[PDB]
């Protein structure tokens, strides 16, 4: 069928680049119709830790995390670290939407064993910070999406309103 | 901290006024809200800590003067709470562990968006389980006859308590325990008595999410009303908007003010907030500051029991 | 761009396609000169001929689905599948049809002699105001057709459940898409909902308030869509179809009144008008305004992507083009309702009330410019893409509507979960904070006093009371004079105050012919239609609930007259009428005329105080009883009927299956897919159904996966040698496309919906509102508003009961005697040989509050919209289901009396007409109530029965041997019977039911037979 | 506090009471009792003080205008009131006994359901907080009656035993020796589950159908049966008068409440139903 | 901190205990104290194998399991298929709030791996079942609150409540 993965929207190092793999076809959940981003998918009960940068399963519905869905792969440098599991994507709990999926997909979700080296304590963390705004776009959202810095983008409006929409519970550790 | 009212007998409290004989060939009629608005709480604390020494024609410059600051109102049965929830003119009492999925719900396809609401406001709705509307019948006789007068007969639909049911709120203040405590008030309606207990409770005072529920009405400035109702889906995700009048001072027997709010048990987005404080002027955000102590501008997250305000 | 490729569509497919097609005379064919397009192209000799290109194909495969259903390629045919007899198919359901053997033009002796007819009313428009011969034509094509008494022809024998005349009306409605595509490409579906009906209709003290703002609601929803009807014509809507509009033909006739035309052909068109728009009652002629508020409520469009202003249409500019434009569009008509009321109020600046209304219009101009009704839009829009290949249809493109109006409907119910009250929209802090308020009339002793028809705004004309109104009329700036007094008082009670836009309701309510602002719409300038209105002294009067509470009493003191009339001789109810007022109510008409003087109000009379004991001695003497203060507020409402819109099944299976249950149809797939199998094997008879019956068959439990052509292949490709003509019919593709449809169907668990789907219910529903007014006025009722599903009226306590038997049988179409020119053929009304189908499946809930004349009508209309709406949400009761006992919840018709409450089921089988045999016993329950009762007042049976049931009901309910039960009841019924030969049956069907209810502040009893007994104490109640 | 006092009482009938609520039950009544939120009788606040204040007006003609000021002052002026009665709660309710010898025998006997003896304590406990005449005494009963809640329970007979109302057979158990009764009429108090009591409770309404007669044919006219519901004598309801701190109470509480031994409450008069007496439990304690 | 296992209440055969570790200590956060239980947990996001009878994870916010918290070790015999935490209180969303936590807490929830192999269907399913409701009165909280059913509160007291507080989404897998 189809193979997606998940990667969160931090401001933090370990993002820039792990899928390793994508498109290959001509499929993709989280877009960028020159409209805004459409399609985030947010985790329920989830937090991320910049050491290790994956997520952790906590058990407070407080903790969400939004992050992009892509076509791709794990890096395989790790190839068990990932969380996989196929859930239809009308489960998924997505934002602003644009169509319906093919209701039958392999997701693939960072992970980390619970770590019960500390207890957890989680806060929301903002992405103002407008210098760590450009660099995740070439980090990440350019490996998925090198057409943004070139012919035509509305700059001011899609990297505005990823400093509008995403947000997420780290660890702080 | 945290204040419960419990009505010793069935309460009214009514809205959209004129509950009086006026017209001669025509009987009159009353309904009366589930939650009681904050001005109704408001007063019923400012009622016992008056002092002739204040106001003189303010009854919130004067109201705020006397009680600290109020949080939104709820219902208590048995130790659990229930949340008033809002739609399109259907009111349910909601149990807290069935808002925490909430955003994904209204985000659904339109199938699957249907049921889980239509689940919500009819199976998990548990409001008809609590609260009954006692339809009582009232009559005015002329000693005269001895008989009904003419036409003379109106009907108060009461609200009815089919279990122990207390009205939850919270005040910044704990100088005011061992005063509003034990005592018994005249809780607003049909001249009805209810009995306030005070207790420690510790919750929340500012929080951040995407989705609030209103715990009680949240108000509109009258001057955003267009630039705000042009595009409602912006802010408001489910419940009712309307204009409510603030209710009926007692110190001048003249009904306040009326404006339009967004009725407690709606579910506002985190979008609702900056547009208020950049829509509201100076001018009025002195005057909005306080409709926020007596308790308007309350809202809680879905996530828990944490309160936070709009304006503070 | 002039398009106007409509008519080419409307008129694509003569009327006379059965006869033609698989012909029966085959001359009028001969006696002229492809075979059904010919006497297509014949009758097209008005004007342009027809396109063998982008003009019909496309739209006539879009259209209806019997492309999909009979193939794609079989349709255009008119071959192999083919059978000589023309039945009609209801579209709803299947095991009913007509026969519809020879009733035609037959020959061009015969063809012609209609031709003459269409001509003759179109020789007489301009032939450069083509927009007046497409309107005129759209509503007078079956018209003309009917008039000619020529029976009705499904679209096509092969499946005949689509009239010929509503899928004519679909695919030129569909024309707009395929025409705006060809060009630059864009088409949407646009609709308009009006948020809070029912608590603006509940906003008046009086009925003349209710049935004004009942008015208000169709009226500035009919200025909106005139605009489209006025740029693109007729065909632009779907709800509500504009074929049977009273609206429309009202609308259309004062077009012709315009600009000119035959005095004897707008005419000669007004006996048609009057003969099947309305039904032979011409008092909108007399009134000048349509009689009755009907409330489409839900409008939708299907428009093109092409907008005026370039002098002649365009490319939309943007796609907001349309929703900013019904806005304004919308809040225009309450403007120009305000200037006209500005306007003839200083018309009449005497004659007091409007040296009042004058005061008030002028002293609140800020308020009155908000709309008081607040409509919502939305909008949805498809394109080439979507649509074509290159320039032809492509696969899976017949879904396209059905998906588009998927999302309409769904952008409707999310917005609908936040309602926003009209009243918010105003601007009312500093108006009440500080005493800047206009008050005219006394001043509030505390604040602003709350208007008392709404509740909710505060009031602007305060009123004193009955201390003394003169001295304090006239003192105060209300009354200039005391003159004046007299005529206020006429429109404003003492006591009662109004806020600007209640008065405003009651200004209109003063003077209903201003209506006609909204009626036509820039068709007439505004003084041109006030002074009209000035230029005449029409007075309509509306009743009240204490005239409906007096009917028997009016009409037993009218046969009495003579009697009664000697001893009163100067009370009014002797005087004889002074003038030659009218009603919209079919019963003040009605009589009016036997020296009776039914304007009287009775609060003035038997249901005063200073003269209640006179007429209560003077009723004495001349055996006349008393009457009761109750009357019966009767609402209707269709189940599941915008449901029904999406194709879904809940409508059949009320309560088995429940809407929430589309979010996962697999979990009622074995009965959703019994149901379909059903509805497609008995639609489309003839040769055909045992091909089809061989594909539902390779389905069921996921089979062959297009490993079925084998089984049908046979069956196709034995038939297609019937005729040597087979272009490219790649046989092993046709069955394929047929099993993907079907597989599309029955995975969807609901109908694919169509235009033809749409405009076929729509205009059913137009028909069954027609025969639902006889109805109401045959109970002696008066219509505050029917639209469609929808109705509201109020009854006597008396006809209630078999009006509801009466209503509920003719809305399945089962009836007994004509009502105006249209019969009820068990489920086909019929009009003059034309069969049209009904909604017999559909569900039709009742709710009966019977009220005081003097209850609020604020609380009455509010609770029986949350006596039912909420209500009817959550009664259970026991369906014989396919030999099982299921639990429906639907169609229930509530009854209430101040605290009392009963239910009494309608149908008791699920799918509530299977076969022509299920229209006998329906509403079955009601008569055994009217039987029941009517066995009371004639004494044969005490009063007492309804006290005593409750020591018999233990035993009837524990007993489940029906044998026993019959006993039971003819023993309850007989030990407290008045008489010795009272043999009373019950249908023995009755026996256990158990109507449940989920934990709700209405306590119903758990069996049928006790709900009849607390309906007669209902109905009993309500007259004592 | 502006409820400087309260003053409970017992409501006591003397004939069969009947106040009316139009039609807003089911059962079969045509014309039923004031109900509650839980279907007992109850006597709504409005019906029990205008009743009152229209008694009371015609037996005190001279202190109109301190009624007035007390409990309303029903013409157009609007000077708030000073007191407020409690919608009156059902206490207990008279029921026909046969016991197994069981006892010295008794024919009839008082019962209370768990539920009614709740709603008692919620307006005990809520006035024990103002009135400095504390009546621990009676609200001490109560709480150890509903420490006992969950079965059927004989105050101070000593039964052990019962039929009541010829239909149901209970078994009682001592409180848990001995306890003074409330009512001090020498008749026991039975406190029942609320299941078995509310069946024992609607045994003892009295629900007659009545009859208008054709007086020249002296048989019963067309629709003249309809069916009304009464409280029975003895029946004894619970309710309380809250007074705000004034100088008319004062008077009011004194010179006018001590001598309120009978009223009439309710409707229909003319067949003796509303013949009431007050009981004032500051004495009875 | 405190071994607190938390143990599903679903339609399962194998929910006898699955834990033959006991109270060990003296403290427990569920309660029945004359009203019914006391501070019942929920995990939402998660799901319940009918086989395997364990808490499935998933992303979707909708999907959700109830259970207790008991102070008891988990079983001391698998160490592998279970989540252990290391949470405050704060952090654990509990139902029927009386006490307050010592907000520093080690809890062990029954896991299960993602189990990618097929696509994810999660039902809703009541535990009513009133044949089988008479079980959980002496299957699960009895054996942990043997104190109620012999001498005090009513273990009637507990069966209107989880006919009306458990009801949780299975998998049907
Ligand atoms: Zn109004």
């Amino acid at each position: 069928s189809t193979q997606r993965e998940y990667v969160f929207i931090p401001i933090t190092n370990s993002i820039t680049i792990d899928v390793k793999i994508t498109i290959g076809g001509s499929d993709h959940i989280t877009n960028i119709d020159e409209r805004g981003i459409h399609n985030v998918l947010v985790i329920t009960g989830y937090a991320v830790d910049e050491k290790n940068g994956r997520l952790v399963p906590t058990l407070d519905p407080c903790d969400y995390v939004k992050g992009i869905l892509v076509a791709g792969t794990p890096q395989q440098a790790q190839s068990n670290d990932f969380l996989t599991l196929k859930l239809p994507a009308n489960k998924l709990y997505l934002i602003r939407k644009k169509g319906n999926i093919s209701d039958d997909l392999k997701i693939y979700i960072p992970y980390s064993s619970p770590d019960a080296r500390n207890s957890m304590k989680t806060k929301p963390v903002s992405i103002s910070d407008d210098t760590i705004v450009n660099n995740i776009i070439k980090e990440v959202f350019d490996k998925i999406y090198n057409i943004t810095q070139k012919e035509k983008v509305k700059i001011e409006k899609v990297k505005e309103d990823i400093k509008e929409l995403f947000s997420y519970y780290a660890l702080e550790q | 901290k945290r204040v419960l009212i419990k009505p010793l007998e069935p309460l009214m409290f009514r809205s959209q006024g004129e509950f009086e004989p006026l017209i001669t060939g025509s009987h009159t009629a009353a309904q009366s809200l589930i939650i009681p608005r904050p001005s109704t709480i408001a007063g019923m604390l400012g009622y016992i800590l008056f002092n002739k020494s204040s106001g003189t024609g303010d009854w919130l410059s004067d109201l705020t003067n006397l009680l600290a600051t109020i949080y939104g109102t709820f219902i208590e049965t048995n130790g659990e709470y229930l949340f008033p929830l809002r739609m399109g003119n259907h009111l349910a009492l909601v149990d807290q562990q069935h808002l925490i999925n909430l955003p994904t719900l209204l985000e659904k396809e339109y199938e699957r968006r249907e049921k889980g609401i239509y689940e919500l406001f009819y199976d998990k709705n548990k409001l008809f389980q609590i609260i009954n509307h006692q339809d009582r019948i009232g009559i005015s006789i002329d000693k005269s006859t001895r008989t009904v007068k003419e036409h003379y007969l109106y009907s108060a639909r009461y609200l009815a308590f089919k279990k122990e049911v207390n009205y939850v709120i919270f005040i910044d203040n704990d100088a005011i325990s061992d005063k509003i405590n034990g005592k018994i008030v005249n809780f607003g309606g049909e001249n009805r008595i209810a009995k306030l207990e005070v207790d420690d409770y510790k919750v929340d005072t500012s929080i951040e999410e995407e989705y609030y529920l209103a715990l009680s009405p949240i108000l509109i400035p009258d001057e955003a009303l267009d630039n705000f109702l042009d595009n409602i889906s912006d802010y408001v995700a489910m419940g009712k908007v309307d204009k409510i009048s603030l209710g009926f001072d007692i110190a001048n027997t003249k009904r306040k003010e009326m404006l339009t709010a967004i009725l407690e048990g709606s579910i506002v987005k985190r979008s609702i907030i900056d547009f208020i404080k950049n829509e509201i002027k100076n001018d009025l955000r002195y005057r909005f500051s306080k409709y926020e102590k007596i308790g308007y501008n309350t809202l809680m997250s879905l996530c828990k029991l944490a309160l936070r305000k709009i304006l503070s | 761009e002039f398009l106007d490729y409509k008519i080419i569509a409307l008129l694509h497919d003569p009327p006379n396609k059965a006869w033609v097609i698989t012909g029966r005379a085959r001359n009028l064919t001969q006696q002229l000169s492809r075979k059904h397009e010919k006497v297509a192209k014949y009758i097209i000799n008005q004007l342009f001929g027809k396109n063998y290109s982008e003009k019909v194909d496309n739209a006539d495969k879009l259209a209806s689905s019997i492309d999909r259903y009979l193939g794609s390629i079989v349709y255009k045919e008119r071959s192999l599948f083919e059978n000589r007899s023309i039945f009609l198919k209801n579209i709803l359901l299947s095991n009913i049809q007509r026969d519809i053997g020879n009733l035609f033009p037959k020959d061009k002796s015969k063809l012609d002699n209609l031709i003459l007819e269409y001509k003759k009313l179109l020789n007489v428009i301009n032939k450069t105001n083509l927009i007046l011969k497409y309107q005129l034509f759209y509503l007078i094509y079956e018209l003309v057709w009917i008039d000619s008494k020529y029976e009705n022809t499904p679209s096509d024998t092969r499946n005949p459940t689509h009239t010929i005349f509503d899928h004519l009306y679909a695919t030129a409605a569909m024309m707009n898409w395929i025409l705006s595509l060809e060009k630059e490409a864009k088409g949407y579906l646009l609709g308009i909902d009006t948020i809070g009906v029912a608590d603006f209709i509940s906003k008046g003290r009086k009925t003349r308030d209710l049935w004004i703002s009942s008015y208000l609601v169709s009226a500035l929803l009919w200025y909106v869509i005139t605009w489209f009807i006025e740029e693109y014509g007729p065909d632009v809507i779907l709800f509500p179809s504009l074929r049977f509009n009273q609206f429309y033909a009202f609308y259309l006739l004062e077009k012709l009144r315009k600009e000119g035309v035959s005095e004897d052909v707008i005419d000669e068109i007004k006996e048609l008008i009057t003969k099947y728009i309305f039904n032979g009652d011409d008092l909108f002629e007399n009134l000048k305004i349509p009689p009755y508020p009907i409330i489409p409520g839900r409008i939708t469009l299907i428009l093109p992507g092409l907008i005026r202003e370039g002098e002649e249409y365009k490319k939309v500019q943007d796609d907001n083009c349309f929703i900013s434009k019904v806005k304004e569009r919308y809040n225009e008509g309450w403007r120009k309702l305000i200037e006209g009321l500005r306007c003839y109020s200083e018309r009449k600046r005497e004659d007091g009330f409007w040296n009042l209304v004058c005061r008030v219009l002028k002293l609140t101009e800020d308020l009155l410019q908000t709309t008081p009704l607040n409509i919502r839009v939305k909008q949805v829009s498809v394109t080439e893409d979507e649509i074509f290949n290159n320039n032809k249809l492509r696969s899976d493109s017949w879904k396209i509507y059905d998906n588009k109006y998927r999302q309409l409907v769904s952008e409707f119910k999310k917005s609908k979960l936040v309602k926003v009250t009209p009243e918010s929209r105003l601007k009312l802090f500093e108006l009440t904070k500080f005493d800047k308020l206009p008050q005219i009339g006394e001043k509030s002793k505390r604040g602003y006093e709350f208007c008392t028809s709404c509740g909710v705004l505060p009031a602007v004309v305060i009123m004193p009371k009955e201390d003394e109104l003169e001295k304090k009329l006239i003192d105060l700036g209300i009354a200039r004079d005391e003159k004046d007094v007299r005529s206020i008082k006429n429109m404003i009670s003492p006591g009662e105050r109004l806020c600007p836009w209640c008065l405003v309701k009651r200004a209109l309510g003063a003077e209903p012919r201003l209506m006609r602002i909204l009626l036509l719409g820039d068709l007439y300038s505004v003084e041109k239609i006030v002074n009209e209105i000035v230029s005449r002294d029409v007075k309509i009067e509306i009743p009240s609930t204490s005239d409906i509470a007096s009917i028997k009493t009016f009409e037993e003191m009218i046969e009495k007259k003579n009697e009664i009339c000697e001893d009163l001789k100067e009370e009014e109810v002797c005087e004889k009428p002074s003038e030659s007022v009218l009603s919209m109510w079919q019963w003040f008409n009605k009589n009016y005329y036997n020296g009776i003087n039914l304007t009287i109000d009775p609060e003035e009379y038997w249901f005063s105080e200073k003269r209640r004991r006179y007429y209560f001695s003077v009723f004495r003497r001349h055996r006349i009883t008393f009457p009761s203060p109750y009357y019966a507020l009767v609402r209707a409402d269709s189940d599941y009927l915008g449901d029904l819109l999406e194709g879904k099944l809940t409508p059949y299976l009320a309560g088995i299956i429940d809407s929430g249950d589309y979010a996962n149809i697999s979990e009622k797939k074995e009965e959703v897919n019994k149901l379909l199998e059903e509805y497609l094997v008995n639609a489309g008879s003839g040769s055909i159904v045992d091909y089809v019956k061989t594909v539902l068959k390779c389905i069921r439990e996921n089979l062959n996966k297009c490993s079925c052509a084998e089984k049908i292949y046979s069956n196709e490709v034995a038939k297609v040698m019937f005729r040597v003509n087979v272009e490219k019919a790649n046989v092993e593709e046709e069955v394929k496309n047929s099993l993907e449809y079907f597989e599309t169907i029955l995975n969807e668990g609901r109908i694919i919906v169509t235009p033809a789907w749409h405009v076929s219910i729509s205009s059913a529903l137009n028909r069954g509102l027609l025969v639902e007014l006889e109805l109401v006025n045959k109970h002696k009722g008066f219509v505050i508003y029917a639209g469609g599903d929808d109705l509201l009226a109020m009854l006597p306590v008396d006809e209630v009961l078999d009006f509801i038997k009466e209503s509920r049988r003719a809305f399945a179409g089962f009836g007994t005697e004509k009502l105006g020119n249209m019969c009820l053929e068990n489920g086909f009304v019929r009009i003059n040989n034309a069969y049209y189908p009904s909604l017999p499946i559909v569900g039709r809930s009742y709710s009966v509050i019977i009220a005081h004349y003097a209850d609020p009508l604020f609380f009455v209309i509010n609770d029986s919209y949350n006596l039912l709406e909420e209500g009817k949400e959550i009664i259970r009761y026991r369906v014989m289901y396919n030999g099982e006992y299921k639990d429906a919840k639907k169609d229930v018709a509530i009854f209430r009396y101040q605290g009392l409450t009963s239910v009494i089921p309608l149908s008791l089988k699920r799918p509530i007409v299977s076969s022509v045999s299920d229209f006998n016993e329906i509403a079955s329950i009601i008569d055994v109530i009217l039987e029941l009762k009517k066995r009371i007042d004639e004494g044969r049976i005490s009063v007492s029965l309804l006290y005593d049931y409750e020591k018999y009901k233990h035993l009837i309910v524990a007993s489940d041997e029906k044998y026993l039960t019959e006993f039971l009841v003819k023993d309850w019924i007989k030990r407290n019977s008045l008489r010795k030969h009272v043999e009373f049956t019950i249908d023995e069907k009755l026996y256990g039911v158990r109507l449940t209810i989920e934990n709700y502040p209405i306590k119903i009893p758990n069996d049928l037979i006790s709900n009849i007994v607390y309906t007669l104490r209902i109905i009993y109640g309500g007259e004592k | 506090p502006y409820y400087a006092f309260a003053e409970p009482f017992f409501i006591h009938a003397i004939t069969h009471l009947h106040v009316g609520s139009g039609s807003s039950v089911e059962e079969e009544i045509d014309l039923p009792f004031q109900r509650d939120e839980l279907g007992y009788p109850t006597i709504y606040a409005s019906s029990l003080k205008g009743a009152i204040k229209s008694f009371l007006l015609k037996e005190f003609p001279d202190k109109r205008d301190v009624i007035y000021k007390v409990l309303g002052e029903d013409e157009n002026p609007e000077e708030a009131s000073l007191g407020t009665f409690l919608d009156a709660i059902l206490f207990a309710i008279p029921s026909r006994i046969i016991e197994i010898d069981s006892a010295k025998p008794y024919v009839w006997v008082y019962v209370t359901t768990y539920e009614l003896l709740k709603k008692v304590k919620l307006y005990l406990d809520s006035i024990s907080q103002l009135s400095n005449a504390s009546f621990s005494n009676l609200k001490n009963k109560i709480d150890t009656i509903l420490a006992k809640e969950g079965k059927n329970i004989t105050l101070d007979s000593d039964l052990k035993s019962a039929i009541l109302n010829e239909d149901f057979y209970v078994e009682l158990e001592a409180l848990n020796n001995k306890i003074p009764s409330i009512i001090n009429a020498g008749v026991p108090l039975l406190v029942l589950e609320d299941s078995i009591g509310r069946e024992v409770i609607n045994r003892s309404l009295i629900r007659v159908r009545r009859i208008r007669i054709d007086r020249d044919k002296k048989v019963v006219e067309t629709g003249g049966l309809w069916s009304e519901e009464y409280v029975p004598m003895k029946t004894i309801f619970f309710s309380v008068l809250l007074g705000k701190e004034s100088k008319e109470s004062a008077i009011f509480a004194s010179c006018i409440l001590r001598n309120l031994r009978y009223v009439i409450l309710g409707g229909k008069e003319t067949i003796g139903k509303g013949i009431v007496e007050l009981r004032w439990v500051k004495d009875v304690i």
